[PDB]
């Protein structure tokens, strides 16, 4: 018998193509789910700073009664 | 028997030119390029010990 180097009846092929997913979100989706957060901060925002100067009100009271 | 590249052109379509605006200002397939590295960062090195573990050769 002869011990050469062959291929045992043919081998499985391999790809050759530019296997890309492109996947993630689109434009408008990503666009608008960004600027629907932005807006959700804008008000927790907005609510937080109008409290805060209740706040910083009831601050400037005390020292006009502490003053004289 | 050839393959020539570079044949797209930009879509007018207003889908593609809105997905390409979004693409250049919401910095996306560069987070696709950290999600690669990071997908490298993940992996086990290659890294044979040396001294102690010697590499591998031909007879």
């Amino acid at each position: 018998v002869k011990q050469d180097m062959p291929p045992v009846g043919g081998y499985g092929p391999i790809d050759y193509k530019r296997n890309l997913p492109r996947r993630g979100l689109s434009g408008y989706s990503m666009f608008a789910v960004g600027i629907g957060a932005l807006l959700f901060g804008y008000w927790s925002m907005m609510r937080w700073n109008r409290e805060r100067r209740r706040l910083q009100i009831e601050d400037f009271e005390a020292r006009i009664a502490l003053m004289p | 028997t050839y393959k020539y590249v570079n044949l797209r052109e930009p879509s007018m379509d207003m889908k593609s030119v809105t997905d390409r605006a979004a693409q250049t200002l919401l910095w996306t397939e560069l987070i696709r390029g950290l999600g690669m590295t990071l997908s490298y960062l993940f992996r086990e090195p290659a890294t044979i010990n040396y001294p102690f573990e010697k590499g591998p050769l031909s007879p």
